[PDB]
């Protein structure tokens, strides 16, 4: 077994720019450093500006998690005003936030995660019909011999080629010891990555509808929403439909291709555990209430979920003593400050461009884990019927969910759920409309001299925007981000941050092709452009 | 099947929504571009392959002898030698300073790669440039693919154009081609005839607004901005202004400095 250190620097099937170190002993991690090596200084960049103008700024950090800062900004120079925003400006901002969250979450597994776990080349030897069998065995949606004949004739086709593109020097070219899915399935799985990479354009599609585009929305202003055309029959049919094509593809073939890779994976309960949890809730009826929210903010230390603690934002610390910045003091956002200090891969005992946070001194895993877990715990009915459904198939107790294996099988347990929500709150926004309330925009003015912030649990965890405004512009302006959070490296106080922490044990059979690294970072679903701005 | 043509995707200071742009291709959809149009031989989000793996594949397309086209995502950090963004420990400055030159044809897709974009706004803390502006002295002049994002029917629309020709389109004073460049965004706007009869909306909360009127006193950039957007829309379906949202000049260089702020004209 392997002794020595892997480095993978390009991490690929991520947004943006990680460098992930590990130490192995004897085929196990025994100690991990995650390392962003690009930044941008959004923060810096946005000193002295107009705060009406953060949003467009802010939205610019990630294009994948697109929307999500766009709408915590708004959120935060809502809140620093003092505005109510309208009801349907509510409604429309959390819409379009659901639709996010389904096309993020496909995307996620299929075009990112899965290839850690399925060898396309071997669909190249399945039977396509005893896989259309298998397909049609997990699934209300029958699928036929025919159409993966189609999928692996069109594959065949392109590896006979010699380019193989995408999957040039993939790690499981050849095969590969941790890869363990039968022709079948691969077969399966590779169909429905080809078939998620159209269906993604109608989820991508939704948001667009309300919200002009995808990327980069463009309808939210603060005080509420532009998009008055939203308020009509046909583009609320419009969105239904590409919402109702999407739920279909969660529950039809999502979920089922999660459910039977887990099955060939269980032993991946076993590797990729956290501590610690932290979530903000979303989907608010009160925009100034986060318990409000249909899943609601939560704190859990040590996996205690007996004692769910508040959410107290005055606890967030964010440090940069591990951190490519001035110093080593920890501060909270509203005194947050960006001082730019580089000093090479471990030099002064530094090695990434994010900020460390800290929850009361504490490194807090964050993401759909996290949310699902609060929820369960807080009585939440949709996410425990869910969950509940998901551990019988698999066949685990709860303990099971502690791990890479569980935190996969949570970004889909939010997505289904998100996916049902996402019809009851279009209900509600229809019959708001019905009673006659076609207001979406709301008057306001801007104080020379304000707090404000803005929260939004994105499908990557629990965002948040921090301003203070002087003498009517941005006097500070500080994003603390999901992948912060969780990917950010060690505190002044030595602590692994979550990713770093679920790495020790983790076995790698070839150190050449250390797939098993990748398989707990991508189950974090990173996002380095979020985590640094 | 003939031999596909090699493309690299290089991703710099970026935020992926270039990236997430062009895997909303429709009609050819991404699918067909990455089996039958192009071989995609690099590209830091969806390929297999990572670490050391990853950099084989890259060197291995960008030493083909057919040659390759090279995709840019994203400013180049400059400052303080570069160190602010760095892929397998080699700053992106010296990253594109390598590759760029050695392609047959460079695109600089999105206002990032043409122009420096986000990060290259006042005070521009990591050096950020354009992949013109940066690499003017090794001689590298890509075809600029403009907006935040830009369209992807104006990056698959190039692409075919180069296959076909061996060559640019015609481009315009910003390197952008004037077959999608060509118009401002406001002399194609549904709005046009209200701006045109002074009909302006107040407030976004205004029944003006309700009814559709011009944008322009609300901060629209769009009399002085260059895309395509009313004419293509995104998604197949809406832009900016028929979301009742002004412009913000988003394919114009330094446009986060130069429109802002974005509520005023
Ligand atoms: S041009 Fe805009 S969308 Fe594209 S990488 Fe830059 S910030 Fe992101
Ligand atoms: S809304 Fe903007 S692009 Fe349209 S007519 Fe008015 S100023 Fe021109
Ligand atoms: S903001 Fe950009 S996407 Fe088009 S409408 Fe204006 S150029
Ligand atoms: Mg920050």
């Amino acid at each position: 077994s392997y002794s020595g250190p892997i480095v993978v620097d390009p991490v690929t099937r991520i947004e943006g720019h990680l460098r992930i170190e590990v130490e192995v002993e004897n085929g196990k991690v025994k100690n991990a450093y995650s390392s962003s090596t690009l930044f941008r200084g959004l923060e810096i960049i946005l000193k002295g500006r107009d705060p009406r103008d953060a949003q467009h700024f802010t939205q610019r950090t990630c294009g994948v998690c697109t929307y999500t800062h766009a709408l915590a900004s708004t959120r935060c120079v809502d809140n620093a005003v003092g505005v109510h925003i309208p009801k349907n400006a509510t409604y429309i901002r959390n819409l379009v936030l659901g639709a996010q969250y389904l096309h993020d979450h496909i995307v996620h597994f299929y075009h990112l995660h899965a290839l850690d776990f399925v060898d396309v080349t071997a669909a190249l030897k399945a039977d396509p019909a005893k896989a259309a069998k298998v397909a049609s065995s997990i699934s209300p949606r029958k699928t036929t011999a025919a159409d993966l004949k189609a999928v692996q004739d069109k594959l065949k086709t392109f590896v006979e080629s010699g380019q193989l593109g995408p999957f040039t020097n993939a790690y499981f070219l050849g095969g590969h010891p941790a890869y363990y899915l039968d022709p079948e399935t691969n077969l399966i799985a590779t169909a429905h990555y080809l078939e998620a990479l159209r269906l993604q354009v109608k989820a991508a599609r939704a948001m667009a509808v309300f919200g002009a585009k995808n990327p980069h929305t463009q309808f939210t202003v603060v005080g509420g929403v532009t998009c008055y055309d939203a308020l009509t029959p046909q583009r609320i049919a419009e969105f239904e439909a590409l919402w109702k094509e999407t739920k279909a593809f969660v529950d039809e073939v999502y979920i089922p291709d999660l459910l039977v890779v887990a099955a060939a994976y269980k032993d991946w309960t076993q590797y990729g555990g956290t501590d610690n949890f932290i979530t903000f809730g979303e989907f608010p009826k009160d925009e100034y209430d986060l318990n409000s929210r249909f899943f609601k903010p939560g704190v859990v230390f040590k996996r205690d979920f007996k004692n769910i603690k508040p959410f107290d934002k005055m606890q967030i610390e964010e440090h940069v003593r591990h951190s490519w910045y001035e110093g080593a003091e920890a501060r909270h956002p509203w005194k947050g400050q960006t001082q730019p200090k580089y000093t090479d891969l471990h030099g002064d005992d530094r090695y990434s461009w994010m900020k460390a946070p800290r929850y009361m001194g504490e490194p807090m895993e964050t993401g759909p884990l996290a949310q699902v877990l609060i929820a369960y715990s807080q009585g939440h009915p949709k996410v425990k019927a869910v969950t509940d459904a998901v551990l019988a198939k698999l066949g685990v107790g709860p303990e099971a969910l502690f791990s890479t294996l569980g935190r996969t099988a949570a970004r889909g347990i939010e997505t289904a759920v998100i996916a049902e929500y996402v019809g009851v709150m279009l209900q509600e926004y229809k019959d708001n409309i019905a009673k006659g309330d076609n207001v979406i925009c709301a008057p306001w003015e801007m104080p020379k001299q304000a707090e404000g912030v803005g929260f939004v649990n994105a499908p990557r965890g629990g965002l948040s925007h921090w301003i203070r405004i002087e003498d009517g512009k941005i006097g500070n302006f500080q994003l603390v981000v999901p992948s912060t959070w969780t990917l950010g490296p060690r505190c002044d106080k030595n602590k692994l941050s979550p990713v770093e922490a679920s790495l020790i044990g983790t076995p790698v059979a070839d150190a050449k092709r250390p797939v098993e690294i990748l398989r707990t970072v991508h189950s974090f679903d990173p996002c380095i452009a979020c985590g640094v701005h | 099947g003939p031999r596909r043509p090699s493309v690299v995707y290089l991703h710099n200071a970026e935020c992926t929504g270039c990236s997430e742009s062009v895997l909303r291709a429709f009609e050819p959809y991404i699918d067909t571009l990455i089996l039958d149009t192009l071989s995609l031989d690099y590209h830091e989000t969806i390929m297999a392959a990572a670490g050391d793996a990853a950099e084989a594949a890259l060197e291995q397309a960008v030493n083909s002898p057919h040659g390759f086209i090279a995709v840019v995502e994203g400013g180049i950090p400059t400052a303080a030698n570069g160190i602010y963004g760095k892929v397998a420990n080699h700053t992106m400055l010296d990253i594109c300073s390598r590759i760029l030159p050695k392609a047959q044809a460079v695109i600089a897709y999105g206002t990032c790669a043409t122009f420096g974009g986000v990060q290259a706004a006042k005070p521009n803390p990591t050096g950020a440039k354009g992949v013109n502006d940066a690499l003017k002295h090794l001689g590298v002049k890509a075809i600029n693919i403009a907006g935040c994002p830009p369209n992807p029917y104006n990056l698959v629309g190039t692409i075919v154009y180069y296959l076909k020709n061996k060559a640019a389109p015609e481009l315009d004073s910003l390197n952008r081609p004037t077959m999608f460049f060509g118009q401002t965004v406001h002399e194609q706007c549904p709005r046009l005839p209200h701006f045109d009869a002074g009909e302006f909306a107040p407030s976004f909360e205004s029944e003006e607004a309700r009814k559709g009127w011009c944008l322009y006193e609300l901060g629209c950039k769009g009399p002085v901005t260059m895309n395509n957007c009313p004419k293509i829309k995104f998604n197949q379906t809406n832009w900016p202004v028929d979301a009742g949202h002004p412009c913000i000049g988003c394919s114009e260089p330094d446009f986060w400095d130069a429109m802002t702020p974005f509520y005023q004209n």
